């Protein structure tokens, strides 16, 4: 039969995968980097308390002038705070309650947000006095977008509970491009600096690396035991980290397409729900479901520091691209800024 | 079930197999190389005094 | 002491309240008194296509309450000649072609029944309806209807809502009453009766059924009973608002002025028929019919009253034996045999003879004489003979010989050489002057020493559980005749000074239901914050300034209706084991966020569970 011998083939190459990856692990990192000097108890304050969200916080993002950031709550609303002097910029009442993700445009003028609603909603912000209003509803997937993130002014990509992801023309709001592969609700998304590739994290346990000029899945990485629930690049580029439910994150590398650190203690035991790395990417910040932040030394996974703030789950956080700061937010309103 | 699905899995799997890879010791020495380069350049990891930082004052 | 409409903000949860009812479809609401008047307030003033839709409507309506054939052979010209022939001149007719030819080939015969322009009637509804009916829904007009309607859905009478006076009617279970609502001061009668001395005297059943026969009776409007507006009861009395009829009954005014002669016993004769045709039009027999059930009105006028002893035989016949001995049937003393409607004209004829000679038929003070000289004749010679073809019919003992029981009802009895000389809508439209006109106010004009030592316990209390009633129809009749216009004009001018004085935080959203309600702060300080609440599929928020505090559906566990200082209140439980209680300022508003908060929280919370971003992990 042609299924049967379709199904021995693809478990031979699944075999041939893992021989090639066993063939390049002469070493580890935790060997390589056994001679640096540890960084050493990373402690931060809490310099700004953005208060308002009458609700629960689920996603925010900073803009490109490290000062600026979105916030999406479960109040329906999106807040561009001016994280400088707390200044509420804009507030922006969406057309649908369950909003889960939110994102800065690199030029700042648009917002994007979206969630059960299955639509993803630009929302500009130069136009003449003030009113502030969606200039483009994109339809297409058939399940809830979980993440987006702005590549210019003109294309967005998407990642939504259908299993799948995709690429959009703003002006006309086509689906450009279909990123099919995974087999669960695909839940975060990272692009690439240079903006051709990025990676995706799933409900299916795997993390997968996209073309996004080409539309293929390039490598499939594997390893976690539980939902993906977050994914972030290393600042270079050739590595990228996730954050799953099986309280670990860990350390991939695109050129030995493999993992390579696997970041987790035993008292830690709840899932993790946002990833980023600071500017030169020797910090790997991640949430937490038991209200804390920690802060790991990406090169010898030690626990550098926890921030120590907020009341329910961390919800989101992130780093200037200037790395002066580290927002972070969290299912009791707050959204508060680390230095 | 589908015959074609099976297809466009084997096809994929032969993406990801017919890659060319890179040495673990390679890979992890080139990281290590970033964060050398860059570790005066990351607020986080050396203080900034608070003249410099936005966020004290 | 007056009607307060709520504001314009009562329709979200009333258009909501409504539709779960299909009470917004277009023949539910034109049958409505309040409705067809705002209705036709839309129609005629804020839109042009359906004006003179309208207008054709309003003037058929009135060439149907024309008297004389003199007067519809000079409407139905203009009818035609103006809604008929000018509309086809200029091609915008719509009406088929059927309507046209039957108007018109009457008119060309000239025969002009009041029923000429009812296939016009089917056609100018089928006009009104999913079209100008839905942007009528868009109006301010269905705005003001659903104001009106939160009114009539939240009626709680007590005694304090009537004026009472002095005592019209004593009977042996309560008296009666002369009141005024003073809500729209329309003028009524209360009868208040005495539950304890009900549970003496065993009469529990019959107040019960009195109040489920009023129910039957007091739609259509009929001017020959004394039907009901409203009925509630207080811990030891029950009332029912009926007609008021301040003119003593029969059997007093028969000892004042003697037995009647033949023409004024015609007068409450064709009355009393009329009255009998409307509860036989709607399956009630009243089998009680005697000179002291028969009232008078201050000008002389007639209704039927107490239908305590009348019952429904719309499903099941009776056989009892019950009524005043001297009236019953023969077939009603005879207990196990059936009867229908053809009790009562066995006892119209015992009532009418007791009019004329003074007692009656069957006298002489023992009831077993009275039950056997009836059970199985004589008319004195001062009877015309067309009076005694009619008693002879009425109170002929077999059923199948007895007047008005051979297939037609009542209209047999109007048949009768008797009433030879009446013109039957002159005697609906009681344009006969009545023989007695009542004096200004006698004493005990409808009567018939001891006491109790009884009290009421609870389970007694439980028959009267479903005893408040409102009619719709009659308490909409009611305002509209009275304050319904002048209410109008006062609320469209507070509405006004409000808009002129003042963007909304509902639309453009999500929104499911926006309001006002009271939830409580500090209790010990009776402390009751009112603040307007716009419930979401995933919160409820609420302000007083912008919403600053708010309830997310995931934090609700269960909604419960509770009492809180003798009123009715919402208790919701959170997760953290916290209570927060609700109060509405109406019936349909508990009953409506009651039922939508349950709705948004079970339906949330099955949401969130297969989202795994948003739902509870371990
Ligand atoms: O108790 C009484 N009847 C027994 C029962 C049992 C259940 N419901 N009623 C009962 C009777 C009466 C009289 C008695 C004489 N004949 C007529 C009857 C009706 O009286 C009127 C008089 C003027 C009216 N204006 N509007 C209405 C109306 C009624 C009065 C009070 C009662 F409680
Ligand atoms: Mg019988």
């Amino acid at each position: 039969s042609e299924l049967d011998q379709l199904r021995q083939e693809a478990e031979q190459l699944k075999n041939q995968i893992r021989d090639a990856r066993k063939a390049c692990a002469d070493a580890t990192l935790s060997q390589i980097t056994n001679n640096i000097d540890p960084v050493g108890r990373i402690q931060m304050r809490t310099r700004r308390t953005l208060r308002g969200h009458l609700a629960k916080i689920y996603a925010m993002h900073w803009g490109t002038d490290s000062r600026l950031l979105v916030s999406a709550s479960q109040d329906g609303k999106l807040i561009i705070w001016d994280s400088y002097t707390t200044n509420k910029v804009h507030a922006i009442p969406l057309r649908s309650s369950w909003v889960m993700t939110c994102a800065y445009a690199p030029s700042g003028n648009y917002v994007a947000c979206g969630g059960l609603d299955n639509i993803c909603s630009i929302y500009n912000l130069k136009t003449r006095e003030g009113n502030v209003r969606v200039s483009r509803e994109l339809a297409g997937h058939t399940g809830y977008l979980s993440c987006c993130r702005f590549l210019d002014d003109n294309q967005i990509v998407t990642s939504s509970g259908d299993t799948t992801c995709a690429l959009w023309d703003i002006e006309t709001g086509q689906q450009t491009t279909t990123f099919t592969g995974h087999t669960g609700d695909v839940m975060s998304l990272s692009l690439a600096p240079d903006t051709r590739l990025f990676v995706s994290g799933a409900c299916d346990a795997s993390a997968k690396l996209w073309d996004v000029r080409e539309g293929m899945c390039r490598q499939t990485f594997t390893g976690h035991e539980s939902d993906i629930n977050a994914i972030c690049f290393f600042p270079n580029g050739n590595a990228f980290a996730t954050g799953s439910d099986d309280a670990t994150c860990r350390l991939f590398d695109l050129r030995a397409d493999q993992e390579l650190m696997t970041y987790s203690h035993d008292n830690i035991i709840c899932g993790i729900t946002s990833v980023s790395f600071s500017k030169s990417g020797r910090l790997l910040l991640a949430g937490y479901d038991d209200f804390n932040c920690n802060v790991w030394d990406a090169l010898k996974a030690d626990r550098a520091g926890v921030l120590a703030g907020h009341d329910n789950r961390v919800s989101c956080l992130g780093v200037t691209d200037d790395g002066m700061a580290v927002a972070t937010g969290s299912w009791d309103s707050f959204l508060k800024i680390w230095n | 079930a589908s015959i074609a699905q099976a297809r466009k899995l084997v096809e994929q799997l032969k993406m990801e197999a017919n890659i060319d890879r890179i040495k673990v010791s390679k890979a992890a020495a080139d990281l290590m190389a970033y964060c050398e380069a860059h570790a005066k350049e990351d607020p986080l990891l050396t203080p900034v005094p608070a003249s410099e930082n936005p966020f004290r004052e | 002491k007056k009607i307060l409409l709520p504001e314009p903000s009562i329709r979200s949860v009333m258009q909501k309240y409504l539709e779960d009812r299909g009470e917004v479809t277009f023949e539910k609401i034109f049958s409505q008194k309040l409705g067809y008047l705002l209705f036709r307030d839309f129609c005629l003033n804020h839109l042009e296509e359906a004006r003179p839709l309208v207008e054709f409507y309003e003037e058929i309506k009135k060439y149907e309450k024309l008297e004389t054939e003199e007067e519809r052979v000079a409407r139905s010209r203009e009818i035609f000649d103006s809604y008929i022939m000018k509309e086809l001149l200029a091609c915008s007719h719509p009406f088929s072609k059927s309507a046209t030819e039957h108007v018109q080939g009457h008119l060309g015969k000239k025969q002009v029944p009041p029923d000429l322009f009812q296939p016009y009637i089917e056609e100018i509804c089928q006009n009104l309806r999913g079209d100008v009916f839905q942007k009528f829904i868009e109006s301010d007009k269905f705005t003001r209807f659903c104001q009106w309607k939160n009114v009539e859905l939240n009626i709680h009478l007590t005694m304090n809502d009537f004026s009472v006076h002095r005592i019209i009617g004593r009977g042996g279970f309560g008296e009666v009453y002369g009141c005024r609502k003073a809500d729209t001061g329309k003028m009524y009668a209360m009868k208040c009766l005495d539950k304890k001395r009900i549970k003496m005297k065993q009469g529990e059943t019959l107040a019960l059924n009195e109040r489920i026969m009023l129910s039957l009776v007091s739609t259509g409007d009929c001017p020959f009973i004394v039907c009901m507006s409203y009925a509630f009861h207080t811990p030891d009395k029950l009332s029912f608002i009926l007609d008021l009829m301040n003119g003593g009954d029969l059997h007093y005014h028969l000892s004042q002025h003697g037995v009647f002669s033949e023409a004024d016993m015609r007068f409450y004769a064709a009355e009393i028929i009329l009255g009998l045709e409307h509860m036989h039009n709607r399956f009630v027999v009243y089998r009680d019919l005697k000179p002291a059930n028969i009232l008078l009105d201050e000008h002389g006028h007639v209704r039927i009253s107490d239908l305590g002893l009348a019952c429904d035989f719309s499903k099941k016949k009776p056989h009892a034996s019950v009524g005043t001995h001297g009236y019953m049937a023969p077939e009603v003393l005879q207990k196990g045999v059936a009867y229908d409607s053809s009790a009562d004209w066995f006892s119209l004829g015992c009532m009418l003879f007791k009019l004329l000679r003074g007692h009656s038929p069957f006298r002489t003070k023992d009831k077993h004489e009275i039950d056997r000289m009836t059970l199985t004749v004589e008319l004195p010679d001062s009877f015309s003979p067309e009076l005694r073809s009619l008693l002879e019919g009425l109170l002929q003992r077999d059923v199948n010989r007895r007047l008005g029981c051979l297939g037609r009802g009542a209209q047999e009895v109007k048949e009768s050489p008797f009433f030879r000389s009446l013109d039957w809508q002159m005697v609906f439209l009681q344009k006969y002057p009545p023989p007695l006109i009542p004096p200004r106010g006698e004493v005990n004009a409808a009567d018939a020493e001891d006491t109790k030592g009884i009290k009421l316990l609870d389970s007694d209390q439980e028959l009267y559980r479903n005893f408040p009633l409102t009619i719709s129809e009659r308490w909409q009749q009611e305002v509209a005749e009275t304050v319904f216009d002048t209410i109008n004009a006062e609320t469209d001018r507070l509405e006004a000074r409000k808009k002129a004085k003042n963007e909304d935080y509902a639309l453009g959203k999500d929104c499911i239901m926006h309001g006002y309600m009271s939830k409580m702060g500090n209790p010990f300080l009776t402390q009751w914050q009112r603040r307007y609440f716009y419930l979401f599929p995933n919160r409820l928020e609420w302000r007083g300034e912008a919403p600053q505090s708010l309830l997310t559906m995931e934090e609700i566990q269960s909604v419960e209706e509770t009492q809180i200082k003798e009123r009715k209140c919402l208790l919701l439980k959170i997760r953290g084991g916290k209570q927060f209680i609700l109060q509405c300022d109406s019936d349909p508003e508990l009953v409506q966020w009651k039922k939508e908060l349950r709705d948004a929280y079970r339906e949330a919370q099955q949401l969130v569970q297969r989202v795994p971003k948003m739902k509870n992990k371990p």
